[PDB]
């Protein structure tokens, strides 16, 4: 028990904390709690600050495709809406390590919806990747882990940015070089392009050490759409409008068996 | 039958929606007709709550059926939302239980009540909705036997993306009170989700509530979840009818339309209109609203400087 | 009986109901024929429980386009029975979402027959069809080219009346369509708000003064959301530069209602956070500096929210640090 929440089994454990399932004891709503060891945060550089920051953002954000923050409790515990699985977990469950085009496409349009929303709030996510994209039981994609996101100023003219701190593989060539100021949105787009590249093929567009390889700018075999998202020049790189209007996005692909989602409260 | 936003408010006849809603008997001053006015201080609702309430109105204007309470008018007065509906003089079936039939109702009376409910659910299930609040407090008996299903607020549509979904996964908001009446697969919130066959589980629950006079499972909410995940419990046919409603597997629970065909409904001869007033025998409804009897403590059911 | 058969009977039977004035016998048969066929259409498009037949749907769509029946069913929705009107909308909603390759054929159809959109719009004025007109318009406006046609039209401004309708069911429906048009297609709504600024906000201004509590509260919430969307940057900087808008926000801070004043607080913050205030905006804030500091400090001390407490704090500091260039 914690507030009106009683605890369940481990669902996952990223870098920051262990995530356990929870159950609202008054309403009976299935929820999830991010559990953060106060002392372990203090020794993650900017760990405390990243958390308070994410809590600030999630408190003023609301969209079908952004993860919902429900409550915050102390003594630390972030109560989140429940998701049955994260994207990377599904990829990890099948030998192929990729989705059929029809499945991947739905996820990708859901992702564009969330990104468009967040950008319109001036949020630059900075860590778009399958491990950060979760799924409800109703197959709704939720962009999660706003840990390293940069809220732009409502009076900044541009989406100009300065820091990286996203996941190394999903980083663009602007960052694999320093640069000093770059469009924040176009960083999200390269990152979307690397996740789309992945969910569709099973492979990553860059190996690694890592940064030297990205800051040099190869497709396997949609292809036009992938080059556009993964442009080395941010100017020539697709805007979210250009993604929406591209024929691969607009096409309704014929739906073959998709990855079903891989195979907690009774004792308590 | 037009109405204008001018209503004499009287008796509190019920409450609801987290206690934000008062239910009033009222006199429509123009015509002299007695109706129900449902009122909610919107000042006390989140923007979301208002939207949720806005959804109930839409759905009600969509539904048209003889066992569904119709809404006659909706408008803003000052900071409150008012929904005008016909007055069901007997009250709800929860009134009748709590107020007089504390140890439960007569089996024939239950046969009519459940019949009306199944007819309405057949219609809403065919319209592509799931009710999600089937319970005795949402069953109104008219001034002359006509049974109505209410509680449209909880109605979720299964038509999504202009297509019909086999299953839904939506945990209903503002549902704390309803919890006991919800199917196991509503409550467990996993990958299978639920469908129209969840309200048939609630029919079985409502069946035990009418027959017993107390809801299945007053205990805390988590305890009834542990039990749901066992089941509650007269003519042989009725027991079996209940046993069918309450089956663990939804696919084995029969629909509203084929529930209609159960042998339990064979005992129905007259129509509920020519037999139900008689079955709620000891209880006489209220006719004379021109008296102090509407201001009696009992209620009316169960009678026997900026600088610019 | 085939899709072409169903469409033909439907087209014919509707012609009958439209016909000036005829025998009662034929109106009953046609009414039945309208209901019966609409049921069969819905059931082709949605299936039963037999999923939607891929091939019959193709056929039915092509017949609908050629028959003109899609335009007819909207215009003469009043002549159709209760359950049939619901079916019209359901059918409409479904063929609308039809998609072949990169093409969306029904959007293309309507683009050649745009009076369908305006007829649906005008539906808010007939109580017996407003709801189904609303349902169909909201679906239409999911599609960018259809939203554009409405936004760019003279009759768009009728929404300003439709949302002040004394029937809350229809008023709420109309405002939901209105909110949607302004917020879904983000590049379109900025284009629209740039171009039609003066007339839009002269009408919007009116809504912030509505005697309807729900109208005021909602127009204000919506204004805050518009102003903070980055796509609307240019619109914001214009809105926050006009003294009258500042006066209005400042005056709504003192309103009867805790909820309205909170919304005004959320527009008001935008005025203050501005680095590039114009002189008269600057001036009002200066004239009221001490009063603002006293006001904001006491402002709804009855929540402990935290984010809100942080917002007041940030604003008070903003106000204190005010000077002249
Ligand atoms: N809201 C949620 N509901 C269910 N599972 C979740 C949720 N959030 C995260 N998880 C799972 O927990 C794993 C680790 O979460 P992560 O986002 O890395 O949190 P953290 O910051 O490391 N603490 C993810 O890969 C998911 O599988
Ligand atoms: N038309 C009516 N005629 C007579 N009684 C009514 C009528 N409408 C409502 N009531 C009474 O008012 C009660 C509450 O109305 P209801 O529509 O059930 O609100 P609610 O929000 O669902 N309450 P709850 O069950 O706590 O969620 C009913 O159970 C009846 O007792």
């Amino acid at each position: 028990l914690i507030g009106k929440y009683l605890m369940g089994d481990l669902l996952g454990e990223g870098s920051y904390g262990k995530v356990k399932e929870v159950l609202d004891s008054e309403t009976l709503c299935r929820r999830a709690v991010k559990i953060l060891k106060k002392k372990k945060l203090r020794r993650i550089p900017n760990g405390e600050a990243n958390v308070k920051k994410e809590i600030q953002l999630l408190r003023r954000l609301r969209h079908k495709n952004v993860i919902q923050l429900v409550d915050v409790l102390y003594n630390m515990y972030m109560v989140m809406e429940y998701c049955v699985c994260g994207m990377q977990e599904m990829l990890d469950s099948v030998p192929e390590k990729r989705f059929p085009v029809c499945q991947a496409h739905g996820y990708f349009c859901q992702l564009i919806d969330g990104l468009e929303y967040l950008h319109s709030q001036g949020i630059v996510h900075k860590d778009i990747k399958p491990g950060n994209l979760l799924l409800t039981t109703g197959g709704t994609l939720k962009i999660s882990a706003l840990g390293v996101a940069e809220a732009l100023h409502p009076f900044a003219a541009d989406d100009t940015c300065r820091t990286s701190q996203g996941s190394p593989a999903f980083q663009p060539p602007e960052i694999a070089n320093g640069l000093d100021t770059f469009s924040g949105f176009k960083v999200d787009i390269w990152s979307a392009g690397v996740t789309l590249y992945n969910i569709t093929t099973g492979l990553y567009p860059f190996e690694g050490k890592l940064f030297e390889n990205i800051g040099k700018g190869a497709i396997p075999g949609l292809s036009d759409l992938l080059k556009g998202m993964l442009e080395y020049e941010p100017a020539k790189r697709f805007s979210i409008r250009q993604i929406r209007q591209h024929s691969w996005f607009r096409k309704k692909h014929p739906p073959e068996a998709p990855v079903p989602i891989p195979p907690t409260v009774v004792p308590y | 039958s037009s109405f204008l936003p001018c209503y004499e408010l009287l008796t509190v006849i019920g409450k609801g929606f987290e206690d934000l809603m008062t239910v009033n008997l009222a006199r429509y001053k123009p015509t002299g007709e007695y109706v129900t006015v449902r009122r909610i201080n919107l000042e006390a609702c989140s923007n979301e709550m208002v939207t949720f309430l806005q959804g109930e109105l839409h759905v009600s204007k969509l539904f048209n059926h003889p066992n569904i309470v119709p809404y006659r008018a909706t408008f803003i007065a000052d900071n409150e939302l008012w929904v005008v509906t016909s007055f069901m003089a007997y009250g709800s079936a929860k009134d009748l239980i709590c107020t007089h039939f504390m140890d439960g109702m007569n089996e024939l009376a239950i046969a009519y009540i459940l019949q009306g409910v199944l007819k309405a659910l057949d219609y809403i299930h065919h319209m592509g909705y799931v009710h999600r609040s089937v319970k005795a407090s949402h069953i109104l008996i008219s001034v002359d036997g006509k049974v109505y299903l209410s509680g449209l607020r909880s109605n979720l549509s299964m038509i999504s993306h202009g297509q019909r979904q086999r299953v839904v996964h939506d945990f209903p908001k503002y549902s704390v009170k309803v919890l006991p009446w919800l199917s196991p697969e509503v409550l467990q919130q996993n990958l299978q989700g639920y469908d129209a066959k969840s309200d048939i589980y609630s029919v079985g629950i409502t069946a035990c509530e009418l027959a017993n006079g107390h809801v299945p499972f007053d205990m805390p909410a988590t305890q009834m979840l542990l039990e749901k995940l066992t089941v509650p419990c007269f003519s042989p046919h009725f027991h079996h009818f209940v046993e069918q409603c309450l089956q663990r597997n939804p696919d084995a629970r029969p629909s509203a339309s084929t529930l209609l065909n159960h042998s339990f409904f064979k005992q129905i001869k007259r129509r509920a209109s020519e037999a139900l007033p008689e079955l709620l025998r000891p209880v006489t409804p209220i006719t004379n609203f021109e008296g102090s009897q509407s201001q009696d403590h009992s209620g009316i059911f169960g009678l026997v400087d900026w600088e610019f | 009986k085939s899709p072409a058969d169903i469409v033909k009977n439907l087209k014919e039977s509707m012609a009958v109901l439209e016909k000036q004035d005829i025998s009662d016998k034929k109106a009953e048969k046609a009414t039945e024929e309208v209901s019966k066929n609409l049921v069969a259409m819905k059931e082709i498009l949605y299936g039963t429980n037999k999923e939607p037949q891929t091939e019959a749907v193709a056929q039915l769509a092509q017949e609908l386009y050629n028959s003109g029946l899609l335009s007819t069913l909207v215009a003469d929705l009043q002549l159709i029975d209760f359950e049939g009107k619901k079916d019209v909308a359901q059918i409409f909603n479904n063929i609308l979402r039809r998609q072949i390759g990169t093409r969306t054929p029904t959007v293309e159809y309507i683009c050649t027959q745009q009076n369908i959109l305006f007829m649906l719009l005008k539906g808010y004025e007939s109580p017996e069809i407003a709801l189904n007109c609303g349902i169909m318009l909201r679906e239409c406006i999911r599609h960018e080219p259809l939203a554009k046609i409405i936004l760019w039209s003279e009759q768009f401004y009728d929404f300003f009346r439709y949302v002040e309708m004394s029937t809350f069911d229809i008023a709420s429906d109309a405002f939901a369509t209105f909110k949607d048009l302004l917020t879904r297609h983000k590049l379109l709504s900025a284009e629209f708000l740039e171009q039609h600024y003066d007339r839009f906000f002269s009408e919007y201004e009116k809504l912030l003064h509505s005697e309807n509590y729900v109208t005021k509260r909602q127009s204000l919430k919506l204004l805050g959301e518009l102003l903070l969307d980055r796509h609307n940057f240019t619109i914001m900087t214009k809105y926050i530069s006009k003294p009258e808008n500042l006066k209005l926000m400042m005056n709504l801070l003192r309103d009867k209602s805790r909820n309205i004043q909170f919304e005004a607080f959320h527009v008001f913050k935008v005025f203050v956070a501005n680095p590039n205030k114009t002189q008269p905006i600057l001036d009002i804030l200066l004239k009221n500096q001490a009063k603002l500091i006293e006001f904001l400090s006491k402002f709804q001390n009855d929540r402990e929210d935290e984010q809100f407490n942080d917002e007041k704090t940030y604003l008070v500091k903003q106000i204190r640090d005010l000077k002249r260039p």
